């Protein structure tokens, strides 16, 4: 079995290694994303 | 049917508003009007048997026959056989015979 | 309530069975198109397998990384983000780190190419990540929002929220222990 499709490369970037954040919903489906209503305050302590 | 409020998830309940019944939550403001049909169907299982029994192929569908019992030496025969009880060192059998349909149960 | 209830031997037809619990239900008071009365459809009530959302309408197979980086390159040209797991040690040395043979993760490397990825035939998927190559594997499937974000604090006391995009596929890395083993057996 050689590797007959896609030999893809793989990169790495640092540029957002301490900015990025992972926001999960355990209870909206994903369908029903945000990305129609407006937001007000975000707070948050690093 | 569970169905549960987008804002906050709690569970709905069915009431009755000003224009329509209304799935409502209880600790927000959210309401979903009823406008068309809506159903919700068990399909639960059916008494499927009637089950009748006793007949005499349904008694006779063990081993014995054609041997001697010491009531009435028939051939028709229906045995049983138990070991367990030890205090019992002998063995443990009892017979039933209905060939003249004379139904003994010895030991 | 007169107990002796009377009863007959006729057989009911399978059509006049059919037309009265038709009409029993069929009744409709959607005549009033009113802003109250209608109804919003992108906030319907949420029926429980997320999957399977929608109770109220208008009128599964379990994917492999294989055919999973096939849709996504083959069928469509449109980027996707994924969200891969990895060994809890990356086979390296941290890099003049002041250490003890410590873990070595993606924390401590540099940019640049860190390895490539070989899909196999017969749906066989690894990640050479150097000398040696790991496992991948499809986990468990979510199915419920997933938002990835860029928390950025330009300020002491402000800065920027940004949301880059939805996460839906997540992908679970994990090193071949068996070749791992075979090389020097014990
Ligand atoms: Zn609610
Ligand atoms: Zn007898």
């Amino acid at each position: 079995d050689d590797p007959v499709v896609q030999e893809i490369d793989v990169y790495l970037a640092k540029s957002l290694a301490e900015k990025l954040y992972l926001f999960q919903y355990p209870v909206r489906p994903a369908s029903m994303t945000y990305d129609d209503i407006p937001h007000l305050s975000a707070k948050i302590k690093p | 049917m569970l169905l549960f409020c987008p804002g906050c998830g709690n569970g709905l309940i069915v009431e009755e508003g000003q224009r329509c019944h209304r799935f409502s939550c209880n600790t927000c403001p959210y309401v979903h009007n009823i406008t068309r049909k809506v159903t919700n169907r068990k399909y639960p299982k059916l008494k499927e048997v009637d089950d009748v029994l006793g007949g005499a192929a349904a008694w006779e569908n063990v081993d014995s026959t054609a041997e001697s019992c010491p009531k009435c030496e028939h051939p028709r025969a229906y045995f049983m056989q138990l070991q367990t009880r030890s205090a019992d060192e002998p063995m443990t059998t009892f017979y039933k015979c209905c060939n003249a349909q004379c139904g003994h149960r010895w030991r | 309530r007169p107990e002796v209830i009377q009863s007959h031997s006729i057989f009911e037809q399978g059509p006049a069975e059919m037309m009265k619990k038709k009409g029993n239900w069929d009744k409709t008071v959607d005549v009033s198109d009113m802003g109250p009365s209608h109804i919003i459809n992108i906030k319907k009530e949420k029926r429980e397998t997320d999957e399977e959302t929608k109770q109220i309408l208008r009128m599964l197979p379990k994917d492999v990384s294989v055919a999973e980086l096939l849709r996504e390159l083959s069928l469509t040209k449109e980027e996707e983000l994924l969200f891969l797991q990895l060994p809890d040690t990356l086979p390296g040395q941290p890099p003049t780190q002041d250490i003890a043979e410590n873990a070595c993760t993606l924390a401590d490397l540099t940019e640049g190419q860190v390895g490539k990825l070989l899909i196999r035939k017969s749906g066989r998927v690894q990640l050479l990540l150097g000398k040696v190559t790991l496992d991948v594997t499809m986990g468990t499937a979510c199915s419920f929002l997933q938002e990835l974000v860029s928390v950025g604090l330009g300020d002491s006391r402000t800065g920027e929220m940004t949301v880059l995009g939805h996460v839906k596929h997540k992908l679970v890395c994990s090193p071949d222990f068996e070749s791992l083993l075979d090389h020097k057996h014990r």
